[PDB]
RNA sequence: CAGCUUGUUGGUGGGGUGACGGCCUACCAAGGCGACGACGGGUAGCCGGCCUGAGAGGGUGUCCGGCCACACUGGGACUGA
RNA sequence: AGAAGCACCGGCCAACUACGUGCCAGCAGCCGCGGUAAUACGUAGGGUGCGAGCGUUGUCCGGAAUUACUGGGCGUAAAGAGCUCGUAGGUGGUUUGUCGCGUUGUUCGUGAAAUCUCACGGCUUAACUGUGAGCGUGCGGGCGAUACGGGCAGACUAGAGU
RNA sequence: CUGGGCAGUAACUGACGCUGAGGAGCGAAAGCGUGGGGAGCGAACAGGAUUAGAUACCCUGGUAGUCCACGCCGUAAACG
RNA sequence: UCGAAGGUGGGAUCGGCGAUUGGGACGAAGUCGUAACAAGGUAGCCGUACCGGAAGGUGCGGCUGGAUC
């Protein structure tokens, strides 16, 4: 099950690209 | 690996994480105690703790576990805090000792007598 | 490339010595030659001498085994090493297995093993160790 | 401090008959206890533990008193458990048991702590003092025509002296001919269990 | 630097755990009574009384000139 | 008047359609005490079976050790499929010195002075492994001598030569 | 923490010091340090030792002893070896 | 005759039965216990380990070969940079002669005293002290050596390149 | 127009080698900039269908993109 | 002249709080789905891009840590 360890990453880095597109604006390009 | 390596960089030794915290190397530490409460373990050992919300000598603030049963705690009592982490709770890593200046040592123990604070007999 | 010919030599013993051949050819140096001498002398293989190769010198030694197939040697490992030279006083040399064992020590003296270094009294070089 | 209690009960315990004669021990060679007839798990560190506690009430020695003497013990060259017996058989009170002046441990040390005992005309009321060689062990001249110190005469037959010490006559004086090594140590123990104990 | 002159010194020792041999280097100053010397310059030099605020060292004869 | 001494009991399982289906597993270690020792696995659906099972098969998996009078050769270091066990002579005075898992075999082997030290797994069953291969990585003066060609002063340190007599006089 | 250094690097003539010395000064040249970590930030009195460990190591520098620094905080001279 | 208490008893870990409680009180370091028969909570009895000490905390080392020099690893367990070139650095074939820096031998000096280890001596033994011998691993000077490493002056073609 | 590789001769040099912290270059696809091009395919989008819903899978279309030039990006299960 | 302190100023740097806001972890027998594990019901993952309440979907290239002949 050497794919779950990929897909824990994978839901990490779309949660992260996901918050960084909510906030490519002075949400956070100000900051 | 290459010690070549080694001189470069050295053997580094991992952060060793500072076991307990809110005394600063102090065996013990006294608090002004308040916010005294009950609160339920986790999903296993379902019962009810009594903890206490310690304004630590540190000036900080942490929660404490009342060893054994009953105590006169309200909000002020000066109480002594030692280490001791309970298994069941997860914010609880201080232990009050019991037998110290606002804690008295709890009723009816005949059994080790020296936790939980107890006088031998009269 | 070719690095610590030495290592080079006594690995080449300790695969063909695994692989059971009954001699092994190499490139022969001076320093390879006196560690084949006390091979030879501790009692580690028998005969060793030199072809009259292409170009260099070609060393040829031939590896003792039992009167079954056992070997005569049970190991070996380089000690001194290239990218880590040990240097071991005569007060304080290295005892292979105990003393069953031996450990090539360069001295001034020249090449010795251990027992000549400790009653002749240089320490020095430790090579590698043998047994 | 002294354990001051029962005896037979610690050689049940032990499961071996530590003092010399003993109708209370054989009757119930089990330990002691409600649970006295269980059957006891055969652990390598229980028999180990028993066997120090046998090493430790033969002679009436206290716990840490035993470490500082294993401590000098490893140190000494050589060997250790050797020099041990011989150490703890040179405290003085296991040299009155071997000269026969006393029927048991806990009054063959009363004896000395009691202040009837000079070894070079010295008064010592410490029972831990290791007797050398070649010395005297001797009394006060004034402890003559005192019960026990007069039937201290006739029961010398009953118990093997051991070669290692000399006593003589109406002078009861012993000479202690060398320190005692091994062989003349008498030995209700197996002592490669203490040695194996303190590397954990 | 008008009579000073610079010698970058060497020392070899054995490193203290992983027992290594390292190569060590130093830039030192040294004296120059004659302000003659070319680039390299293999030459020895002893201790003083400092001359400077980090002159220590004097020239003594220079060898396999700047080549 | 010969010693057997089992080191692990463990219980195994095979699941099947019903449930599970459990077993036994006893290592034991069957040695004299002087210098024979074997090593069996032993495996059965119950206790003392798989008891005996490991008794009668670690006594036909029999290997001699070779020893000086308490403590061994010379020192070498065991590795198993996953075990590593070293051991290292000891004085005639300090005695067995070792892991739960060790110390049985060698207690077995008779050894009453060594140096034993676990660095590799922790499961009792290779690391008895690993102190069986170092047994046979074990080797003797007058064996290594023949090897060798040269006779026994020359091949063994004479602290060993003037030990080995003092047992047999 | 990658650029730090201008009395900084050196020399000359002086001054000054118990004494060499940019220690200070006039002039002249433009050098010195640094990836082997300059400069900076944080922490810290150091040591024989002490604790632990099989050792190597790890922690620590308390009694004793040695060295240093300081004396409410900061700056300076005097006498006197 | 005036003089014993402390801790613990499911496994680590040496040490067990009963009664009271019934997911409550509570225990616990860990994994776990207690929901009506608790060797694991409270009490009693017994027992074990100690003992003028016994336990709790905190700190550090050990176990931890879990920062690996001794003494570890990187296909799939954490771990080969996406690849190459190349700077510093590290490392380097065969052979001749020399230097003797590393290395190594010996001596001298230093490495205070105290501390630690060995042997005695005395405080009634001990702790403690004293004396003699090691330790003081390192460093500086002189006198040796050149096997290996290093510098230098060369040589060879086997690596490398044309 | 141009790079590398392999073999053979032994003509030549005579250790000039290996690796390489940093650094530099190259680096699928997607993407970005400017300018072209755009058949087919095809993120987005729209409709249809399916479905409890269907922001999908299937169908019908279909924009960016995919292509070219020149830059940028410097990432991939860039894997043996 | 130099000079501590003090004053003026602009920066550097280390912290605290901060309406509001963002994710994380742990919790409970909550609500919406069912994305992965079997061909997991459209093989799954990697990078990237766009889209969507949400898991996710889709495009392009890649991998087998999937299949087929
Ligand atoms: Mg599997
Ligand atoms: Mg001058
Ligand atoms: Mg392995
Ligand atoms: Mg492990
Ligand atoms: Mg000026
Ligand atoms: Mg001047
Ligand atoms: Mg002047
Ligand atoms: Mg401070
Ligand atoms: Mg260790
Ligand atoms: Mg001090
Ligand atoms: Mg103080
Ligand atoms: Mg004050
Ligand atoms: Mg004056
Ligand atoms: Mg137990
Ligand atoms: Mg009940
Ligand atoms: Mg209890
Ligand atoms: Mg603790
Ligand atoms: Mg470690
Ligand atoms: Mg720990
Ligand atoms: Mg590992
Ligand atoms: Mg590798
Ligand atoms: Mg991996
Ligand atoms: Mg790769
Ligand atoms: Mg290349
Ligand atoms: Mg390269
Ligand atoms: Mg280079
Ligand atoms: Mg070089
Ligand atoms: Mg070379
Ligand atoms: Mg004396
Ligand atoms: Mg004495
Ligand atoms: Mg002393
Ligand atoms: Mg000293
Ligand atoms: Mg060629
Ligand atoms: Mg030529
Ligand atoms: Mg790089
Ligand atoms: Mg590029
Ligand atoms: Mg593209
Ligand atoms: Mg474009
Ligand atoms: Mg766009
Ligand atoms: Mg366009
Ligand atoms: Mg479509
Ligand atoms: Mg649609
Ligand atoms: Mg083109
Ligand atoms: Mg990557
Ligand atoms: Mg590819
Ligand atoms: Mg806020
Ligand atoms: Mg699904
Ligand atoms: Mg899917
Ligand atoms: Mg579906
Ligand atoms: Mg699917
Ligand atoms: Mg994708
Ligand atoms: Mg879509
Ligand atoms: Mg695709």
């Amino acid at each position: 099950g050497s794919v779950i360890k990929k897909r824990r990453k994978r839901m990490s880095k779309k949660k992260h690209r996901k918050l960084l597109r909510r906030t490519r604006v002075q949400r956070r390009k100000l900051g | 690996p290459t010690i070549q390596q080694l001189v470069r960089k050295g053997r580094r030794d991992k952060i060793s994480k500072v076991k307990t915290a809110a005394l600063k190397g102090s065996p013990q530490r006294r608090g002004v105690c308040t916010r005294v409460y009950t609160t339920t373990p986790k999903k296993p050992n379902s019962a009810l703790r009594k903890v206490a919300r310690v304004k630590l000598t540190s000036q900080v603030e942490v929660t404490a576990y009342i060893p054994g049963e009953g105590h006169n705690l309200q909000e002020h009592s000066m109480v002594l805090v030692r280490g001791g982490r309970v298994k069941d709770l997860p914010g609880v890593r201080y232990k009050i000792i019991r037998g110290s200046l606002d804690t008295q040592g709890v009723k009816n123990r005949k059994q080790a007598r020296s936790r939980y604070g107890a006088k031998k007999e009269k | 490339t070719m690095t610590d010919p030495i290592a080079d030599f006594l690995t080449r013993l300790r695969n063909a010595n695994s692989a059971y051949h009954d001699e092994v050819s190499l490139p022969h140096s001076k320093l390879k030659a006196n560690i084949a001498q006390i091979l030879k002398n501790e009692g580690y293989i028998s005969d060793f001498r030199t072809e009259d190769a292409r170009v260099g010198k070609s060393l040829v030694i031939q590896l003792k085994y039992g009167p079954s197939r056992e070997r005569s040697i049970a190991g070996l490992r380089r000690v001194s090493k290239p990218g880590l030279r040990v240097y071991a006083k005569s007060t304080n040399l290295p005892r292979v297995l105990g003393g069953l064992g031996v450990a090539i020590i360069s001295t001034s003296s020249g090449l010795l093993t251990d027992r000549q270094a400790a009653r002749q009294g240089v320490g020095g070089e430790v090579l590698a160790y043998v047994w | 401090a002294r354990y001051t209690g029962p005896v037979t009960r610690k050689s049940r315990r032990l499961r071996t008959d530590l003092v010399g004669g003993d109708q209370a021990f054989e009757k119930r060679p089990y330990p002691p206890g409600q649970h006295g007839r269980a059957r006891i798990k055969e652990s390598e560190y229980l028999l180990q533990l028993q066997e120090k506690q046998k090493a430790r009430f033969t002679y009436g020695v206290m716990e840490k008193q035993f470490r500082r003497y294993y401590e000098e013990a490893v140190r000494q060259p050589g060997k250790t458990g050797e020099e041990l017996l011989k150490i703890l058989e040179s405290r003085l009170d296991n040299v009155i048991y071997r000269a026969g002046l006393a029927r048991t441990r806990r009054m063959a040390r009363q004896l000395v702590s009691h202040g009837h005992f000079n070894v070079n005309g010295v008064h010592v009321n410490v029972p831990s003092y290791r007797v050398s060689q070649y010395d005297i062990v001797d009394v006060r001249d004034k402890s003559l025509n005192t019960v026990p110190f007069q039937i201290a005469r006739e029961t010398a037959g009953e118990r093997p002296i051991p070669s290692w010490l000399q006593v003589v006559g109406e002078r009861q004086r012993v000479l202690i001919h060398q320190l005692p090594e091994r062989a003349q140590i008498d030995v209700p123990l197996t002592e490669q269990l203490i040695v194996e104990y303190y590397s954990k | 630097m008008q009579k000073t002159i610079v010698v970058e010194l060497e020392d070899r020792m054995r490193h203290p755990l992983y027992g290594k041999i390292i190569r060590t280097t130093k830039k030192v100053k040294a004296h120059d009574e004659d302000s003659v010397a070319g680039i390299g310059d293999r030459v020895s030099l002893m201790e003083t009384r400092p001359l400077s605020a980090t002159k220590r060292w004097r020239l003594v004869e220079i060898l396999e000139k700047a080549k | 008047n010969y010693l057997e001494r089992v080191v692990a009991i463990n219980r195994v399982s095979k699941v099947v359609k019903g449930g599970r289906r459990f077993s036994f597993t006893a290592l034991v270690i069957v040695g004299d005490g002087n210098g024979m020792v074997g090593v069996g696995y032993g495996k059965a659906k119950e206790v003392p079976a798989a008891i005996a099972k490991g008794v009668e098969e670690a006594r036909k998996s029999f290997f001699r050790v070779p020893l000086i009078g308490g403590t061994i050769t010379h020192p070498v270091q065991g590795e198993a499929a996953a075990g590593v066990v070293l051991l290292r002579p000891a004085s005639p005075g300090t005695g067995v010195i070792a892991g739960g898992a060790a110390r049985a075999v060698l207690e077995c082997a008779g050894v009453h002075d060594i140096l034993a030290k676990s660095l590799g797994s922790d499961n009792a069953i290779n690391v008895v492994h690993a102190t069986v291969a170092a047994l046979k990585l074990l080797q003797r003066p007058e064996e290594v001598a023949a090897r060798r060609g040269l006779p026994i002063e020359d091949v063994a340190p004479a602290g060993m030569l003037k030990a080995r007599r003092k047992s047999e006089a």
